[PDB]
């Protein structure tokens, strides 16, 4: 029954951030915090309530007692994108909280952008799949929009976001478009078009069979 | 320094028992200044505690996975144990080991020193349906990749030139298709200059149908 709070939180390149924990009751045992970067296991940063673990940077800070303690990155890396949990010991039980998010906002950037068609061995299984690649960008939101001989696609492409870059604290995006072996031989000319706030006007990738 | 490995099937069947091991090295796990266990998160949630136990032969559980769960732990093969029964949909989640550091002296005064790598595990009714991979092709600046289609569960790793190749490289996070099964690609930025120059090949694994392979990507 412990708590977090915020859920998550934007910070840019150097800000000094904040995040908070309760307790589910007055801590009689050690508290502590743990770092889990985006896609790996949990870190133990902090140990009873604020005493670093040997080799964890000087930037990272913790405090309070009782049921309230917080944790503080004072000048935030990019490489500090990572949910932080908040953990207790007590009634003889391990407890964590719901974790906290924190990652970076930093100033608009404009994607490079890829097309690529299906390979021979792919079209073999009777299917194809042709991929738009955008890559590295910001912000995360991005419009990505199918063309085959000048028809606007839809209901059959999915798309996928990568995690926020651990230095660049940018985003990269696929989308792929996919056909059967007969709509993507029926069709000429592929092309994906892309929308985003970095660019001064869309722009688009094109290719051609043959 | 001490590090902990993961081992164990990504995929159980409803109503059976998921079983886990955790490999120690880099130190003994037969010291009274150490506990061991595990932890898991299933997707979007976080951390739960599954429970401990102490290499003489005691053990603490999380009381609502204690019915359910057994932890061992054996200090002539340097290993320890998860077994949770009657698994359903709700055990789907990502189990880490984790080392207990008995901080102080003779006080309840804990800290979890050394983390796994987290063994993804699936619940499910279906079969280990391994991948198929297609090079992404191009044709200044210039990018390149692997397309990984139609797998589950999903437990894949994806790397390039055995790990040799870092910078430039990004995965997508898997997509799950209409078709219940899931999709994944992998990218590379490279200099138009590398490119037909340089090879590139993408390093594809899924340990439940025990599919491993090797695509290398050229230009048009």
């Amino acid at each position: 029954q412990m708590t977090q709070s915020p859920s998550s939180l934007s910070a840019s390149v150097g800000d000094r951030v904040t995040i908070t924990c309760q307790a589910s009751q007055v801590i009689s045992n050690y508290l502590n915090w743990y770092q889990q970067k985006p896609g790996k296991a949990p870190k133990l940063l902090i140990y009873d309530t604020s005493n670093l673990k040997t080799g964890v940077p000087s930037r990272f800070s913790g405090s309070g007692s009782g049921t309230d303690f917080t944790f503080t990155i004072s000048s935030l890396q990019p490489e500090d994108i990572a949910t932080y949990y908040c953990q207790q010991y007590e009634n003889l039980q391990f407890t964590f909280g719901p974790g906290t998010k924190v990652d970076i906002k930093r100033t608009v950037a404009a994607p490079s952008v890829f097309i690529f068609p299906p390979s021979d061995e792919q079209l073999k299984s009777g299917t194809a799949s042709v991929v738009c690649l955008l890559n590295n960008f910001y912000p995360r939101e991005a419009k990505v929009q199918w063309k085959v001989d000048n028809a606007l696609q839809s209901g059959n492409s999915q798309e996928s976001v990568t995690e926020q870059d651990s230095k660049d604290s940018t985003y990269s995006l696929s989308s792929t478009l996919t056909l059967s072996k007969a709509d993507y031989e029926k069709h000429k000319v592929y092309a994906c078009e892309v929308t985003h706030q970095g660019l001064s006007s869309p722009v688009t990738k094109s290719f051609n069979r043959g | 320094q001490l590090q902990l490995q993961e081992s164990g099937p990504g995929l159980v069947k409803p109503s059976e028992t998921l079983s886990l091991t955790c490999t120690v090295s880099g130190g003994s796990i037969s010291s009274s200044s150490y506990y061991w266990g595990w932890i898991r998160q299933p997707p979007g949630k976080g951390l739960e505690w599954i429970g401990s136990v102490y290499y003489s032969g005691g053990a603490s559980y999380n009381p609502s996975l204690k019915s359910r769960a057994t932890i061992s732990v054996d200090t002539s093969k340097n290993q320890f144990s998860l077994n949770l029964d009657s698994v359903s949909a709700a055990d789907t989640a990502i189990y880490y080991c984790a080392s207990i550091a008995a901080a102080g002296s003779f006080y309840y005064y804990y800290y979890m020193d050394v983390w796994g790598k987290g063994s993804t595990v699936t619940v499910s009714s279906a079969s280990t349906k391994g991948p198929s991979v297609f090079p992404l092709a191009p044709s200044g600046t210039a990018a390149l990749g692997c397309l990984v289609k139609d797998y589950f569960p999903e437990p894949v790793t994806v790397s390039w030139n055995s790990g040799a190749l870092t910078s430039g490289v990004h995965t997508f996070p898997a997509v799950l298709q209409s078709s219940g099964l899931y999709s994944l690609s992998s990218v590379v930025t490279v200099p138009s200059s590398s490119l037909g120059t340089q090879t590139y090949i993408c390093n594809v694994n899924h340990k439940p149908s025990n599919t491993k392979v090797d695509k290398k990507v050229e230009p048009k």
